[PDB]
């Protein structure tokens, strides 16, 4: 399962 | 022994020739099971292993969503690194990400990973404790301060200890036939005269899984790490792996040299001597 | 900006016997960035239905791809892998040696 959320640098 | 899940993403900008290519790929141990390619006709998370096709259509919908989101984010992160590092909009640039979890024999969470690299160098990474960040340089410090403030570590730790281990454990069950299998190496040696003084002894290991293996040369029972050529483990294309190790032996001393193969699939280490 | 040229290995999936079904593999690894051209050649001419694995990478962030095609080797048929990368001025050709 891929994770849900990704943040901007 | 450990099992492990890893997702690897690559985002490559290309000013003038479109928007960034994004390729993502998922592994359980040394077995690829899913992919996403922003240049693939499908534009879905596609299966790459038999045992994942077992998942319902709700899995493929939720996973396509999550990776398209990743795609759009790392697209913007290429724009941000460009500004942080003060780089021209002319050059193509690479942003790679790696995340996943390891579980022990028992399905117990062991460790987790969340790492970025920009143009082939470490950028930012979650440390072993899943609480703090390593920033490689001043640009990453900025991201670190942003993420410290927004409690991103706690959010990631949640996924690494939860959804990630839950998935890995589900895959290790549904793919038991494939993933908990142990294909031992098929071995042989070759001889290649180099000069009048010397010859190459090459020790072959073929059709083995997992990729983890140790090929060592011994001379009169003592280890010969000096003057051993070791090639990177390579895929056969069928889900097994190939590797060799070589020594330049003083010609007429081939009997003094033995090859030692260690692998998860072997009850005992194998020994091979040169036989004309 | 990191720039690493690919390591290239050309090999068959199974030990080669002339006139027996097999797969010709060109494994490129340890390169950066990811843009790369790979062709498999039969006698210096370019093979058509060549498939490749999905872009992935190692602990040190360097990339690896496998390019493969179904082939039946013969004594007089020589096969090579041709690779171009930003690190190479001119494409690199590596002949398949069934012993190496």
């Amino acid at each position: 399962n891929y994770n849900y959320l990704f943040r901007l640098f | 022994g450990s099992h492990s899940m890893r997702y690897f993403s690559t985002s490559v900008s290309r000013p003038g020739r479109g928007e960034p290519r994004f390729i993502a790929v998922g592994y359980v141990d040394d077995t690829q099971f899913v992919r996403f390619d922003s240049d693939a006709a499908s534009q879905r998370m596609e299966p790459r292993a038999p045992w994942i096709e077992q998942e319902g259509p709700e899995y493929w919908d939720e996973e396509t969503g999550k990776v398209k989101a990743h795609s759009q984010t790392d697209r913007e992160n290429l724009r941000i690194a460009l500004r942080y590092y003060n780089q021209s909009e002319a050059g193509s640039h690479t942003l790679q990400m790696m995340f996943g979890c390891d579980v022990g024999s028992d399905g117990r969470f062991l460790r987790g990973y969340h790492q970025y690299a920009y143009d082939g160098k470490d950028y930012i990474a979650l440390k072993e404790d899943l609480r703090s960040w390593t920033a490689a340089d001043m640009a990453a410090q900025i991201t670190k301060r942003k993420w410290e403030a927004a409690h991103v570590a706690e959010q990631q730790r949640a996924y690494l200890e939860g959804t990630c281990v839950d998935g890995l454990r589900r895959y290790l069950e549904n793919g038991k036939e494939t993933l908990q299998r142990t294909d031992p190496p098929k071995t042989h040696m070759t001889h290649h005269p180099i000069s009048d003084h010397e010859a190459t002894l090459r020790c072959w290991a073929l059709g083995f899984y997992p990729a983890e293996i140790t090929l060592t040369w011994q001379r009169d029972g003592e280890d010969q790490t000096q003057d051993t050529e070791l090639v990177e483990t390579r895929p056969a294309g069928d889900g097994t792996f190939q590797k060799w190790a070589a020594v330049v032996v003083p010609s007429g001393e081939e009997q003094r040299y033995t090859c030692h193969v260690q692998h998860e699939g072997l009850p005992k280490p194998l020994t091979l001597r040169w036989e004309p | 900006m990191i720039q690493r040229t690919p390591k290239i290995q050309v090999y068959s999936r199974h030990p080669a016997e002339n006139g027996k079904s097999n797969f010709l593999n060109c494994y490129v690894s340890g390169f950066h960035p990811s843009d790369i051209e790979v062709d498999l050649l039969k006698n210096g001419e370019r093979i058509e239905k060549v498939e490749h694995s999905d872009l992935s990478f190692s602990k040190d962030w360097s990339f690896y791809l496998l390019y493969y095609t179904e082939f039946t080797p013969t004594e007089k048929d020589e096969y090579a892998c041709r690779v171009n990368h930003v690190t190479l001025s001119q494409p690199k050709i590596v002949k398949w040696d069934r012993d190496m």
